[PDB]
């Protein structure tokens, strides 16, 4: 992702406010991010009590996509 | 009301082809220079800018006249109506005058007949950079100009006493060098055409490594220390230990790549590269280090023990040592 | 509006020794500070335009110098046709005039 | 351009001194091999108009390549080669060994 | 006079402007020389966006590290790698922007601080794997000591940065 | 690249994970750098739908 942003940037004028492309940018780095860090999460649990680590997988399967589908809608139609 | 009389009679009856005192002797020509500012130098074109102001006095008897107004302060209107010395400068791959508002020309006769006259110039001046000790590199390189078309038996230029005056220094583009000094000096050069007599003066420019530091040998020597640190890490088959090598030599790749297009393509080692190759160097060992213990850790346990403490103290006193004649040779030059 | 303050209100001063008048300037106003005197019953006389420019007729002990916004106007050798009011005027914009300096003999 | 063979005749004052300063050109890439000079006449459907040719053989310097772009070729093969030093149990560290050195 | 509509700047921002009339000593003589001066102020919103924000991305993904367990090596070498790497590209690419100057700039100084950082992570990892299985509950101590270290030195440096470059 | 992970055993999940992750960003970076060449025009040419083809088979 930070490839991504870095080959984008390197064709557009030094601009102080954040483009809409920007945003999107940014939504996807920190949906990103936010997977490393309920990895890391479950790590921090996973020897003390795997039924949890287990449940919020399952949770992350179900709810990353969604939560996803919904920034994709509200940033779709907020600007089309 | 009589300088326009004045004027018209020193033009009436006047040929600006032909030089003063055509057939008799050669023109003298004294030169003076003041220097605003002297640009950037990249050394990628191996050429730099200067900006000056280019002063030029001769005599012309048929100039003279003889009234009260001692002095004909003139604008560039009359530049052209008169004869002009045709210098040029040598090593200058390109450079223009100034046109805004007006031609920033200044034309000055005295009532002896002596004119001076003065312009405006941009010069981008060419001079081949010996790009060895790179960024520890010192250069002085030149500004030469003569007549084109006139041999040294029809105009001859002689710098005066206090010829180059430079301005404050302060406010230059001199980003990788500082101005030290300059000095002036004259010759005369062979060409198809005839004998020139050639007017140069050399800029003394020092490289200040304030730049190159921050931009290549910090990270450099952090990517090493970073290498070492893989002498602690747990002693087995673990990736991280490899993972970490093979990472080491990529980043170390890409400096090193980033670093050279710093700089134009140079066949000869300068410097900086002899450093990020020993950089190069250093972090290969410790790579092969690593492969040569994990191998005999299957065959001897003392060995590859052992072996991991002796690198943990044998690279940086190499390094040390490395870094320390590096300096002490490049610095003392 | 540039409010010009001028320093001291009054000073009372003997012949022949230094004396300095400080005019300062609210905002900036490059070096259009000019030094007028008024002697009694007579309109001001211009002494210093621009920021150190002596206007012609000024005997060269009036000297003048200025900065962005500090600006100081020094007499040398003092004479006994000084005693006067000292006015500093900033011409950077609309025209405003300090309270002025009324020099005494002592 | 206008003026026709038998308008104007061009030749080479020296015939071999005719160019000079060929032996001090410096190029930070190339070295100037040698150079030729040509007088020759070339036909157009306007009528045949005199030519020369001046010409430079220019070789390329290889050492800079060599630094830059060969070395490191050899030393990720040599990197990829040292994965059969490996046991074949540490998968992850020989798979590691050589998707890096692809992508190097 | 300038413009209400006449502004093409993007990175700046133009306060004011500032005249003055001098005098300039020349071999030549004495010339009337009229200044004006354009008061600029620069918008910092891109540079915020474009290496601040990655910087305290990249910290703050090395910090992570120190949650893992210690059993998982291979993971916190990578986190540590991959952040110095990161780290390095960033510099590089944030002193692509500016004229070579000699001398270090803010953005330098915050940089290098988050360097240091990012390595001093990499360190406490490696003395960790260093002192477990040989002294664990050492080894625990500093990582969970580390945890708390590590982010309120962080947050430390960026109030005080801050305050030092925009109270000015 | 990406098909060669099919032969490896199924007791190896990091390598296959590489396996898969890393012929992702190459198929990524390929992809941004293919159109760098040609001008920004607003539809699919034939190299984009055999890059998108791949980037599917790697994919899946
Ligand atoms: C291949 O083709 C190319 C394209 O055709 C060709 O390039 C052209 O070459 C010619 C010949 O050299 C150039 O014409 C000359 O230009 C000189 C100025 O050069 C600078 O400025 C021009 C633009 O010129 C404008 O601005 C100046 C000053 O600002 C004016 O003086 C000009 O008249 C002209 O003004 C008009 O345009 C302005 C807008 O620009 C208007 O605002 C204005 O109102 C006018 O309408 C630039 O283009 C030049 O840049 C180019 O050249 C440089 C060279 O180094 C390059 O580096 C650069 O990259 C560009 O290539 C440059 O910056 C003129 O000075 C010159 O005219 C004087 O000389 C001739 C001959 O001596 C006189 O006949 C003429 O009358 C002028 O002399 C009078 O004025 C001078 C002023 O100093 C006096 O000293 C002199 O005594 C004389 O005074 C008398 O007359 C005055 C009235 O003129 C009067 O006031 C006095 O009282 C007195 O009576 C000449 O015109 C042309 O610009 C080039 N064009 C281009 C595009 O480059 C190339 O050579 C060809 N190659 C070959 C191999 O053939
Ligand atoms: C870089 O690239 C250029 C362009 O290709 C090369 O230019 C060639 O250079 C060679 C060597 O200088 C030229 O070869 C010469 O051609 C001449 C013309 O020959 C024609 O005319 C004669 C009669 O006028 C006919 O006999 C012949 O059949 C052709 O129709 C020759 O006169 C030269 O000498 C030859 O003849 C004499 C007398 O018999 C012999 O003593 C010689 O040994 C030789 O046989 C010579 O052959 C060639 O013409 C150039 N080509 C072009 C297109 O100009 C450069 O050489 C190349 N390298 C460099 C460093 O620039
Ligand atoms: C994306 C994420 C990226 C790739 C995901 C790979 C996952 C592997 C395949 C799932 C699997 O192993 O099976 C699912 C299920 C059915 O089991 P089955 O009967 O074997 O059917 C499968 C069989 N037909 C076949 O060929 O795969 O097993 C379960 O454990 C059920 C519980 C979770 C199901 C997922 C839904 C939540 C998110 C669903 C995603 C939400 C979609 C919304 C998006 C708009
Ligand atoms: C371009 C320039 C780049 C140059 C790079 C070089 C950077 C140099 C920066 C290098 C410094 C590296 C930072 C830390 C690494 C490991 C420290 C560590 O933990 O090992 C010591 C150990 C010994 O004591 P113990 O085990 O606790 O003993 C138990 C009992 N006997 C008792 O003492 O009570 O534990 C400690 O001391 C814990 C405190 C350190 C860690 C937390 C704060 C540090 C980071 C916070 C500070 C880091 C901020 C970074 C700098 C501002
Ligand atoms: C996980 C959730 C998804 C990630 C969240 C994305 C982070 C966005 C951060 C951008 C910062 C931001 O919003 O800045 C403002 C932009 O306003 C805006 O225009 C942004 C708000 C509205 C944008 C339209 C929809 C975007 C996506 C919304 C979905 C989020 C909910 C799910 C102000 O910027 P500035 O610097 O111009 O301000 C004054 C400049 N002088
Ligand atoms: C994905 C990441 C999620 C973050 C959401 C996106 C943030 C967008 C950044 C906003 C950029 C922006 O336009 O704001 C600047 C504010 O400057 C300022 O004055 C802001 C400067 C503050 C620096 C950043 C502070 C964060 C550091 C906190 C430390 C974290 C420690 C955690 C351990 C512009 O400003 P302008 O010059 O255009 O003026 C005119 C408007 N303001
Ligand atoms: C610039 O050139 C002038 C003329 O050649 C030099 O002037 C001479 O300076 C030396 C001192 O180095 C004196 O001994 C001569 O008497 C001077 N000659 C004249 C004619 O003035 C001057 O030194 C040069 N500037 C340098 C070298 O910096
Ligand atoms: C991904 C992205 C889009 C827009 C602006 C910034 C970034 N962005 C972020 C949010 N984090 C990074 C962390 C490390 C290296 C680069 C980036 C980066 O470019």
């Amino acid at each position: 992702m930070t490839t991504i942003n870095t080959h984008l940037r390197e064709t557009l004028p030094k601009i102080p406010y954040v483009k809409a492309i920007d945003m999107y940018l940014m939504g996807c780095f920190v949906f990103v991010f936010m997977a490393l860090l309920e990895y890391a999460l479950v790590n921090y649990i996973f020897f003390s009590q795997p039924a949890r680590a287990a449940a919020i997988d399952r949770w992350s399967r179900i709810f990353f996509p969604v939560v996803f589908s919904f920034f994709n809608i509200v940033y779709w139609l907020y600007y089309v | 009301g009589d300088v326009t009389v004045i004027l018209n009679n020193l033009l009436e009856g006047y040929d600006n082809k032909l030089r003063p005192d055509i057939g008799v002797k050669p023109t003298l020509i004294h030169t003076d220079m003041y220097v605003n500012s002297i640009g950037p130098v990249n050394a990628i074109n191996m050429e730099y800018t200067i900006d000056i102001f280019f002063a030029q006095t001769w005599y012309d008897r048929r100039l003279k006249f003889n009234s009260t107004i001692k002095v004909l302060r003139l604008n560039s209107n009359m530049v052209g109506k008169i004869w002009i010395p045709d210098t040029f400068f040598r090593n200058s791959k390109k450079a223009d005058a100034h046109w805004i508002t007006t031609p920033n020309r200044m034309l000055r006769i005295w009532n002896d007949g002596r004119v001076l006259y003065t312009l405006r110039l941009t010069i981008d001046a060419e001079c081949q950079l010996q790009l060895h000790n790179f960024p520890m590199d010192e250069h002085s390189c030149p500004l030469e100009f003569s007549s084109y078309g006139y041999p040294r038996e029809e105009i001859v230029y002689q710098w005066k006493r206090s010829s180059v005056e430079v301005g404050d220094t302060r406010s230059w583009r001199l980003y990788q060098f500082s101005f030290v000094g300059l000095r002036n000096t004259t010759e005369v050069v062979k060409t198809t055409s005839g004998d020139y007599v050639v007017m140069s003066v050399y800029f003394d420019l020092s490289r200040r490594m304030g730049y190159f530091t921050i931009q290549t040998y910090i990270p450099c020597t952090l990517i090493v220390v970073l290498s070492w640190v893989s002498f602690w890490i747990n002693k087995d088959a673990v990736p991280a230990r490899t993972s970490l090598g093979i990472t080491t030599v990529l980043t170390m790749t890409t400096l090193s790549t980033i670093a050279r297009k710093s700089l134009p393509k140079v066949s000869y080692v300068t410097a900086m590269d002899l450093f990020v190759s020993v950089c190069f160097i250093f972090v290969f060992s410790a790579l092969v280090e690593y492969g040569t213990l994990h191998y005999f850790v299957s065959s001897q346990p003392a060995r590859a023990a052992k072996m991991d403490s002796y690198a943990r103290i044998f690279f940086p006193t190499a390094f040390c040592l490395f870094n320390l004649v590096y300096w002490v040779s490049y610095l003392y030059l | 509006n540039i409010v010009m303050t001028q320093s001291p209100k009054s000073m009372s001063m003997s012949v022949g020794e230094r004396v300095t008048l400080s005019c300062k300037a609210s905002e900036y106003v490059g070096t259009y500070v000019s030094w007028y005197q008024q002697k009694p019953e007579q309109s001001p006389k211009l002494l210093i335009y621009g920021a150190s420019n002596r206007y012609t007729g000024v005997p060269d002990r009036f000297t003048g110098s200025g900065s962005a916004t500090d600006f100081t106007l020094t007499i040398g050798s003092v004479q006994a046709e000084d005693l006067a009011d000292y006015h500093c005027g900033q011409s950077y914009s609309y025209p405003t005039f300090g309270a002025g300096t009324k020099l005494e003999l002592k | 351009y206008g003026y026709t063979t038998d308008d104007i005749e061009f030749y080479w004052r020296g015939d071999d001194n005719a160019v000079t300063g060929v032996t001090k050109i410096e190029l930070p890439q190339f070295s100037i091999v040698d150079y030729k000079l040509i007088t020759k006449k070339v036909v157009f459907s306007t009528g045949s108009y005199p030519r020369l040719s001046l010409s430079f053989k220019l070789k390329r310097n290889i050492g800079y390549f060599i630094l830059q772009t060969y070395m490191p070729s050899i030393l990720i093969t040599i990197l990829s080669w040292v994965s059969f030093w490996i046991n074949y149990d540490a998968s992850a560290a020989r798979v590691a060994l050589g998707i890096t050195t692809v992508l190097t | 006079v300038v413009a209400e509509d006449g502004s093409r700047l993007n990175q700046y921002d133009l306060l004011g402007q500032t005249v003055d009339s001098g005098i300039v000593q020349s071999s030549t003589g004495e010339y009337v020389v009229m200044t004006t001066h354009f008061h600029l102020k620069r918008k910092i919103g891109y540079f915020v966006i474009q290496t601040y924000l990655p910087c305290i991305m990249t910290v703050i993904l090395s910090q992570v590290s120190f949650w893992l367990n210690r059993e998982s090596v291979p993971a916190r070498t990578v986190f540590g790698v991959t952040t110095v790497l990161t780290m390095t590209t960033l510099s590089i690419s944030a002193r692509n922007s500016l004229p070579k100057v000699a001398y270090a700039t803010a953005m330098d100084w915050f940089i290098a601080v988050c360097y240091a950082f990012v390595f001093s992570a990499l360190i406490e990892f490696a003395t960790v794997n260093y002192f477990t299985k040989s002294q664990p509950a050492r080894a625990a101590k500093i990582d969970r000591l580390s945890r708390i270290a590590f982010p309120l030195l962080f947050g430390i440096f960026n109030l005080v940065y801050w305050a030092t470059y925009l109270n000015r």
